[PDB]
């Protein structure tokens, strides 16, 4: 089901109209709060002293109806950016007046147009309103894909519509929204009511709006086509946009009169409902992620903290990760012990970081699948999970499994391993110190021993997203650097965003690592070719890992392991957004750094302009050894 | 099958061995009672004479006469189990839920017809075993009761001690039954008690800090004392000899044996976990049996 | 219905036991998370190397069961404050171990006893736990009304129980809780599980616990009596405490074995249910307030801000305030115009701050009740309510009511008033600038004109309440003085608190005020005799007003207008709690201050010790003119 | 975690008592370990752990041709900047008699074992520079009968009154941290405008070598300070004493202060809130020394005549980096 409203600019009686539209199917109504034609004067007599009432009364609706059903509209004569001073001052005062009234009423949203380039003063007035008191309305800025001036009929003899295409020009309205939103300092209270036209502009004009805070999409009746049996429908290309807009999850708004006289207004609506009924069902991943879109998590401190029982519970339900591990253990066993040795050869297998035991069971299943014989150690530093483990090996595993309560960097192993098995991986691969952990453990792997994973690689992609930029900004805390929020990565199910270039490999680690001198520090330069205009707000990180041979796990979108929900992407913000133009290269630099106590990342953009170096010294973010 | 944490070991006059144990970890927290006519066959379950599961763990037990077993339960119950006619079953005679918290200590008074129990609920109770009732209930103490010990020869006299730091001498014949006793200056918390089996006037007590001390009730004064252990002293058991030796058990995992001036004659590191009880053979007066949470049953030879 | 748990210290099988107690009626269960008798060693070999498992497994319950049904218990051998070093160190390590395990499990609460005077080290260990990571359990400290040492049978011949009563001594356990809670710096995560005994201590010992954060009350089976037909019940005096504890709203906990063998455990429970079924039903006030107990509000900025439509809506529903006003207007009319003048004399009545019109209607009802004739002005500064008003006088009132949109301090009145009517009052009477507002309006009241209200008086009482002290402390914001929270008053429905002395009048204002020189500033000294021991955390303010003659409104508890919910009490905190002793006097000083732009209050305690002067200069709190 | 600056070594190298006290300790030790008949046959291995710019290495050398005995010297130093001063010393002066070693004493693999380790790793509260942890990880290379100089140290506490210092602390509030952190860390301060409310009492004690079966450097201590005036408590002055060798000591405890020794001022441990104390009352204070593998810290609380909050729980405001 879709959530949709009706946009009207004529309301003779409020009770009637609200009823009529509710009957038709609408969840809400966008209407004037003052009569659209009622120009008021605030300075010059006698007009200023116009006897009241200045509008209709709050008593006409319940408090609840106001809060849930009505979206305000700015009166169309209010022009804060007019070149006539008097109009500029009546508008300033009238915009305040209408905005104060919506707040009085408790309206949940309020519409204002960006229908021209210069909206400075509108922005200033609204900013000022936002910083006055404690009111709750969203502000939806009504912006079109295509400017009215670029949409007109070519029917003026001495003013032809300019034929030669301009890549920039056709993005003029994104820049209207961009400047406005910058002026108002990215207020989380200002979102987009994107107006869809009969002619879509080019892709690139529409993608432009990727990662913006679209709260609603406005559909004029006029853009609908007519089918065989006379019903309203949309072009194939319009449908594609409806689907992208449903995926984003926005509210639809029908505007204009009934241009299909044969049926009522609910017909338009029923088509939208038809469209959302008809989209693909949520896959397993999408169902897990459902509640988590653009929700920002501090990544786990994997060593200094102990995971909670319910955290092991949620991830033990991964339908792919463990069966992939089983298959890696399976293939490895065969490769190391020939059929003639099968009953003579007992492989020593160590699970390093055994949690509640799923990788120990997967090992066991791998052995009576390969039909080979294994001795198991289950090492775990978290003494709370060790309780689950030791209760497992008494009731089930038996002396085939030796449970070990300690850090893998610490354990004095009674024997050496044929195979070490671990999953110590975060969304940026090595961000849980898997390298440092497996390094200090490897002295007990036999000279020909295999590590599973054998290797992993992280990847980065630049992204656009005002929404996420604002989620980060909102993470400012008392009693720390006021900009620290921006100098740490976040595990996040990236949703309202645009990825600006394809992911490129960042850091790579191999196990075992018999480098003469082991160094886990890294420095890397990446150059991301960008072919759109946009604003950079951060870098999505992902990873890939080679478990064994051709058995892999991946959260890189292009090669994503299907069904695997165990890792969302990671986000590395930058303090200040950076404007990038069509055909420019974004250059970014990442360092992995350490000392004996901790590991951290530091990053900087070097083209098309420089950012500050982020997180120098792990000043805002370290990962505890 | 037998739960790992052995709590109690007591020889019957005929040489047979009563064993108590709890499950103090894992899924099921219960206890059991075992009889081993072959004491060298302990603690293998197949080579036992009798055996039964109890509702909850066993914090303490004691023989009642020759066939009765009186049990201090985690559940707040004091229970009496009866040995079979054949002595091949162990059968519940009564389970009485009179304490508000873990019953920690139990002791049979001289005439074998009454018993005193002690609880974490801070109460001390006097039981009619024939009647299966609580006769008296005493809140003398101000913290959990650690040990109750009947006198050898008088049904109305017993020792008790608590984490409230009081050692109490009791006499149910007096209007005010308890009387506070012990060393000159208040020292460390009293954790174990044993009356001298010959001189019915003297006892020993162990403390939380590993000291064993000798007390005259007459002098209301501490005669001798020695730092026997590096950790709390959980049990004190006199030998059945004319001049009795004293066995000392501890959370330091060791057993020691001391003479009447409390000098060390013997020490055993045999256990690898807390030593929970000691019991001297009625037959071979130099043979001493200890049990512990390692599930070891050790038979010592004492010079 | 009551919410109650069972306290057990013996659990053979978790699944069984949970079921059994759920059957009986219990909402939750308090149990050991390790076997209560299972003393662990952490330093000395061989005991330290005890093979595991260290306890039973998380798998035995669902994640949800752990989070909602189980309250942890510290093992009774854990003694962090023992005088034996080794016991002190095993306890420190074991307390950590059990506390980490409860957090792993996601338990909602965890019990620890205060069963002796010195709990410093227990406090330190718990504080340290609280400041390690991000876990969610409440900690319930199990404290008795009466210490075990003061409760024993007098049955030790050479250690008699001391007969002569000590007022202080019998409060020894409050001081256990107090020191503990001070040590842990008032953590909002530490609350009281108050253990009720068979013998209640004196009132004064029990009142001591007034205003403490009691989350549960523990009832041993042993304290219940037996009735005629063998069921468990409580003494009259125990019932009184149950009622006070229900009113506070806590969770009950049954502890001990069945001492009524004739019936099952649900019998105890059913008595508690009987008790709460049988208490008085919520009066009208109590129903309005239901959701608001100890919830702190910033008071309205009455002049600089405009109230929202829904705010007028909620208070227009007051069943007493307006009918009291009507009755004042009624009596005044008769007193000013004799029967012979009735049809000749038309009284000019001005409603100053008319909101949505209820006091205008009440005036109108007062006129055709007195059967006299009136001309009405309805002045209102809030142009949004002016919309409601002007729609009222077109549809209903007619030219009998002249709606005026402006500030009463500003309006040039066409004629003078016989009677001004206003309700410009906050919970501390004059804290919405009613004095300043009526002062600047009075020039248009005739020389013999009446103001309704004629006068008002504020009142103060010192209070105890750790809960509210903590609610204030939690109001610290970024980007302002870290102690400002304490230098402003809060409108709050005071609930978990103790009032230490009876309210005493503070400031008084009269209208009209034809003082030759008008001064609204004030300075006042109050001396509050205190007869209990306690800790002072703030001052509850209230007010009384004389509408007309004997017609009053009041929120002073002793003279509270029944049913009137329009004002909760006000709270004036102090930065630092102050210890007061039996028989001491609390001295407090309040100033009302102003300049041309704003009004504020400044306060200081001067006995039994001084506090800092609060809010000097209106540095943290002013009321805008 | 930090390396001292050249001028910091400069100022303290001018101490007219500290080094001549060390010399005298080294002197007495040498005689006690090698008899007159062994004098020309016996060469004592002496290691200076934390050698700075070399004054304790020179004091050792003076001690040897004063005792007239023979020594082999290692000069270990973790601060590579001072190591420059040291290595320029052993080329121009000391010669192969002194082996300069650039590393942490907890890290160094020693070629041989020591007869005597010499160190001054002491702060104003004795062990507040991690001398225990440092000498603990170094002791595996002291011979079984080897001597540590210092042999032991003890810290001391006294409650104080001082509004001036209470205000100096309060004024130490910084942006971007807990607004009360200033109060949850100690300060080295030359206490001047203050009143000491009770006589100093011993707090923590450490011994070297420490062949405790299981080494634990954590500590918990309760002190009861009898007060005989009315006043307001604002903090605790800390001091220390150390046994270099036998009867050779250093001290900043006022009653036994080493004359002329300016190398250490007292330390101040504030409390968040002043506490009123009355004639004849007892002030009770509790200190803990705490650690993990990365850091060491102190936590403290007053428990009588009223309680304070526990200060610095978790090292939330103040740790000393390992
Ligand atoms: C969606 N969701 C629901 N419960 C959650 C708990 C933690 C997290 C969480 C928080 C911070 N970082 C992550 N991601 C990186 C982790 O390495 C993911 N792995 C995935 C596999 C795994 C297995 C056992 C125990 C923990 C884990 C964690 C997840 C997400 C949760
Ligand atoms: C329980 N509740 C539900 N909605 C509320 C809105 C504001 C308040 C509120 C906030 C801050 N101070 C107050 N109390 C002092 C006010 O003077 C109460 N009067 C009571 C009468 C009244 C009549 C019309 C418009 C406003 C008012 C406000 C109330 C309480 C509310
Ligand atoms: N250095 C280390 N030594 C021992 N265990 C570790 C170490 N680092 C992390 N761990 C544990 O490794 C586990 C890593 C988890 N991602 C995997 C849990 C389990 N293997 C599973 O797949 O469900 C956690 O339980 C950590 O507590
Ligand atoms: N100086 C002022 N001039 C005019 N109106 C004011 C002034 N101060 C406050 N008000 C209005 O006075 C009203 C005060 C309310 N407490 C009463 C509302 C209404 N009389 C009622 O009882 O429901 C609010 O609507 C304020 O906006
Ligand atoms: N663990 C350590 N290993 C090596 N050197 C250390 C260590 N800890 C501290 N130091 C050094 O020890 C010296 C201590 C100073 N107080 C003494 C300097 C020199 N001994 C003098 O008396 O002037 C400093 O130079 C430190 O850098």
């Amino acid at each position: 089901r879709v959530s949709s409203g009706r946009d009207l600019n004529c309301v003779p009686e409020i009770a009637d109209t609200l009823g009529a539209v509710a009957k038709q199917g609408f969840d809400f109504l966008c209407m004037p709060v003052f009569h659209p034609r009622f120009k008021r004067e605030f300075i010059q007599e006698p007009a200023k002293n116009r006897p009241g009432p200045q509008t209709r009364s709050d008593l006409l609706l319940s408090g609840r109806d106001w809060n849930t059903l009505i979206v305000g509209k700015l009166s169309p004569w209010i022009r804060p950016d007019s070149k006539v001073e008097k109009i500029r001052r009546n508008s300033e005062a009238a915009m305040l007046q209408e905005l104060n009234f919506g707040a009085y009423l408790g309206l949940p949203a309020f519409l204002l147009p960006l229908n021209q380039e210069d909206n400075t003063n509108l922005a200033r007035v609204l900013t000022n309103h936002i910083h006055t008191g404690h009111h709750s309305s969203m502000f939806w800025m009504r912006v079109p894909l295509v400017a009215p001036e670029d949409l007109r009929d070519d029917i003026i003899e001495n003013a032809p519509t300019t034929h030669t295409e301009e890549y920039s020009g056709e993005e003029k309205t994104w820049m209207w929204w961009h400047n406005f939103r910058t002026l108002c300092d990215y207020s989380k209270r200002i979102a987009v009511a994107l107006e869809i036209g009969a002619d879509l502009p080019s892709n690139h004009v529409i993608d432009r709006w990727l990662g913006e805070p679209i709260k609603a999409a406005i559909l004029p009746t006029s853009i609908f086509l007519t089918n065989k049996k006379g019903f309203p429908v949309l072009s194939k290309m319009h449908q594609r946009l409806i689907f992208r807009l449903l995926k984003l999850e926005v509210q639809f708004i029908i505007t204009g009169t009934n241009h299909h006289s044969e049926k009522e207004f609910c017909s338009y609506l029923q088509y939208l409902e038809y469209l959302s009924q008809n989209r693909p069902p949520p896959n397993a991943y999408e169902l897990f992620a459902k509640g988590y879109e653009d929700y920002l998590q501090s990544p786990l401190q994997p060593l200094m903290d102990n995971l909670e029982s319910q955290t092991y519970e949620v991830f033990e339900k991964d339908p792919i990760k463990y069966s992939q591990y089983q298959q890696a253990i399976y293939k490895c066993l065969l490769d190391r012990v020939p059929e003639e040795e099968k009953d003579t050869n007992v492989q020593v297998l160590m699970v390093l970081g055994a949690g509640r035991g799923p990788l120990v069971n997967a090992s066991l299943r791998a052995a009576k699948q390969a039909d080979r014989r294994i001795k198991l150690y289950a090492v775990e530093k978290n003494p709370n999970a060790v309780v689950t483990l030791e209760n497992w090996q008494f009731e089930e595993w038996g002396s085939q499994v030796t449970v070990v309560s300690s850090d893998m960097r610490e354990w004095v192993a009674p024997e050496k391993a044929d195979i070490i098995v671990s999953e110590l991986l975060g969304s940026f691969a090595d961000n849980e110190l898997s390298p440092e952990c497996l390094d200090g453990a490897q002295h007990f792997l036999k000279d020909d021993g295999v590590s599973i994973p054998g290797e992993y690689t992280s990847f980065l992609a630049p992204i656009s997203s005002s929404k996420l930029y604002n989620e980060v900004r909102a993470c400012r805390e008392k009693d720390r650097d006021p900009e620290a929020q921006f100098e740490m990565p976040y595990v996040v199910r990236l949703h309202n965003f645009h990825q600006l270039s394809a992911p490129q490999p960042c850091f790579t680690f191999s196990h075992p690592n018999r480098d003469p001198m082991i160094d886990n520090n890294r420095y890397c330069t990446l150059e991301f070719p960008v072919e759109v205009n946009t604003v950079l707000h951060g870098f999505a990180g992902y990873f890939e890992t080679v478990l064994y041979q051709d058995i892999t796990l991946s959260i890189r979108p292009e090669t994503h392991s299907p069904g695997m929900f165990s890792w969302f992407p990671i986000l590395f913000p930058i303090k200040q957004p950076i404007t990038v133009r069509e055909g420019q290269t974004i250059c970014v630099r990442f360092w992995r750094c350490s000392n004996s106590k901790k590991v951290w990342y530091e990053w900087a953009v070097t083209a098309p302009v420089c950012s500050a170096i982020h997180n120098p010294t792990g000043r805002s973010y370290t990962i505890g050894l | 099958c037998m739960e790992r944490q052995l709590e109690a070991a007591r020889y019957r006059s005929d040489g047979a061995l009563l064993l108590g144990a709890s499950s103090l970890s894992g899924r099921c927290w219960a206890g059991s009672l075992w009889l081993f006519k072959d004491p060298c066959a302990a603690p293998n379950e197949g080579f036992c004479s009798a055996g039964v599961q109890t509702e909850a763990g066993v914090a303490d037990l004691t023989w009642v006469g020759e066939r009765g077993i009186l049990v201090a339960s985690d559940s707040g119950a004091v229970e009496l189990w009866e040995l079979d006619e054949n002595e091949t079953l162990i059968v519940s005679k009564f389970c009485k839920y009179e304490h508000d918290d873990i019953v920690s200590t139990v002791s049979v008074l001289s005439s074998g017809t009454q018993a005193v129990s002690g609880s974490k609920d801070i109460c001390i109770k006097v039981w009619d075993l024939a009647q299966q009732v609580v006769l008296s209930s005493y809140r003398a103490h101000a913290a959990q009761v650690t040990c109750v010990a009947a006198s050898p020869h008088k049904d109305s006299v017993f020792l008790s001690c608590s984490e409230d730091n009081r050692i109490l001498l009791w006499d149910t014949r007096c209007p005010k039954p308890a009387s506070q006793i012990g060393c000159s200056a208040p020292g460390y918390l009293p954790t174990s008690l044993a009356w001298h089996p010959q001189q019915s006037e003297v006892f020993v007590f162990g403390d939380e800090n590993g000291t064993v001390s000798l007390v005259d009730t007459k002098s209301t004064s501490c005669v001798l004392s020695s730092a026997v252990h590096s950790q709390c002293v959980t049990g004190l058991v006199f030998s059945p000899h004319s001049v009795p030796f004293l066995a000392s058990l501890s959370e330091d995992c060791s057993l020691a044996v001391l003479d009447s001036s409390l000098s060390e004659l013997f020490r055993s590191q045999a256990h690898r976990d807390f030593v929970r009880d000691a019991t001297w053979s009625p037959l071979n007066h130099s043979l001493l049996t200890t049990v512990g949470w390692d599930h070891q049953v050790v038979h010592h030879v004492v010079p």
